[PDB]
């Protein structure tokens, strides 16, 4: 017993959203379904639920008027629906049914959809520009002002030792940035190359940047 | 609606060591309704217990839960390596439902010192209009770490963002980078750039900083 979500979405502010949870068995009908989110870095926050015992919806006060959460005929697919979209509504949302549906008269809440990332912003796909962060020494490259996520980035692909690529951060902007940093000893500059392999998929970008030594 | 509060918000605690978890309700909760899961990065929650102290299915008997009233907790006998994650207390004897905010069952260790690097903004990015200076302090331990900004020794908020690594797999370190932006005619205006970190692991915060130009 799986829950499937569907995927990651994109979404302009005003719009609106419909993640569906399907179950692989069962139904949802003696225990319903419950829908949870989480924006990035932060707790889960419940959103709304089905008690079918009750046969009520119950939304979460934030999102009265906003929010919509049903099931198709058999009870076997749930769907969250969330209009109005702002950029605050960005976040990873999961569903949750009971597996007795295959006391404790509510849903246990045992089994977990995969979540469904909803991404809400203006901003249209663009690659990142990627710069040197020219130089035991540390360098990196620094992997700016892209949308969406993610980026991939190695140093080809010998180096791995010391590399820290950093989870990005949501610019005001609303693009991303992170960078990539690795620590290598002194003496190695300029007796050995340094180069960042960057990869952004959506866009159609491919970043190779050599890392030098400024040398004055 | 019933607040729950967990604490600590970290718990730090070598592997093979009891971890005793709290949850607190701003009123009484009916114990039917308490439950508790765990998280993983880029995983999805899973239940370990429900109705307070029943163990789901599936889940190794090492954890267990009690309590009652408003007090509430979760306890993990001994911590395995996969035990290492965010757990979150919920109520649904009312709704709203609502969740702790989450305790993060960290790996101890000895105290180590960030290294500190600073990085101008590169040639290149001066071609363009924004200029972004970047501060890495790498393996440190604890997690807890200040770094501030200055420019000609004004202090800066509200132009910095800042990013950390999980816990790394083999020596249990964190590392950390601060970006401070500025338009490129501000980084032009001034000339001192310099981050201030505060580390429990250096005797007094360490200074890294460069004169543009």
């Amino acid at each position: 017993v799986q829950l499937v979500q569907s995927g990651a979405e994109v979404k302009k502010p005003g719009s609106s959203v419909k993640v569906s949870c399907r179950a692989s068995r069962g139904t949802f009908s003696s225990y319903g379904i419950t829908w949870v989110r989480q924006a990035p870095g932060q707790g889960l926050e419940w959103m709304g639920g089905i008690i079918p015992i009750f046969d009520v919806t119950n939304y979460a006060q934030n999102f009265q008027g906003r929010v919509a959460i049903t099931t198709d005929a058999e009870m076997s697919t749930a769907y969250m629906e969330l209009r109005s979209l702002k950029s605050e509504d960005s976040a990873v949302y999961y569903c949750a049914s009971d597996s007795r549906d295959f006391s404790h008269y509510y849903n246990i809440m045992d089994v977990w959809g995969q979540g469904t990332t909803v991404t809400v912003s203006s901003a249209s796909t663009k690659g990142p520009s990627v710069f040197p962060l020219a130089p035991t020494a540390a360098l990196g490259c620094l992997v700016k002002d892209y949308f969406p996520e993610p980026v991939t980035v190695s140093w080809n692909s010998a180096l791995t030792s010391g590399v820290h690529t950093f989870p990005a951060v949501l610019q005001s902007s609303g693009l991303y940035s992170l960078s990539s940093v690795v620590t290598v000893p002194s003496s190695s500059l300029g007796t050995q190359t340094y180069i960042c392999n960057v990869n952004h998929k959506p866009s159609n970008t491919k970043v190779d940047k050599r890392v030098e030594p400024k040398s004055c | 609606e019933i607040v729950m509060m967990q604490s600590p918000g970290t718990l730090s605690l070598s592997p093979g060591e009891r971890a005793t978890l709290s949850c607190r309700a701003s009123q009484s909760v009916s114990s039917s309704y308490l439950a508790w899961y765990q998280q993983k990065p880029g995983q999805a929650p899973r239940l370990l217990i429900y109705g307070a102290s029943s163990r789901a299915t599936g889940i190794p008997d090492r954890f267990s839960g009690s309590g009652s009233g408003t007090d509430f907790t979760l306890t993990i006998s001994r911590l395995e390596p996969e035990d290492f994650a965010v757990y979150y207390c919920q109520q649904y004897g009312s709704s709203p439902e609502t969740f702790g905010q989450g305790t993060k069952v960290e790996i101890k260790r000895t105290v180590a010192a960030p290294s500190v690097f600073i990085f101008p903004p590169s040639d290149e990015q001066l071609k363009s209009g924004t200029a972004s200076v970047v501060c890495l302090l790498n393996n440190f331990y604890p997690r807890e770490a200040k770094v501030q900004w200055k420019v000609d020794n004004a202090l800066q908020s509200g132009n910095s963002q800042e990013s950390v690594t999980e816990q790394d797999s083999k020596d249990s370190t964190y590392s950390l980078s601060s970006t401070l932006t500025l338009s490129k005619a501000d980084y032009e205006k001034h000339k001192v750039y310099a981050c201030e970190v505060t580390h429990q692991g250096l005797s007094s915060p360490v200074t890294k900083s460069f004169n543009r130009g």
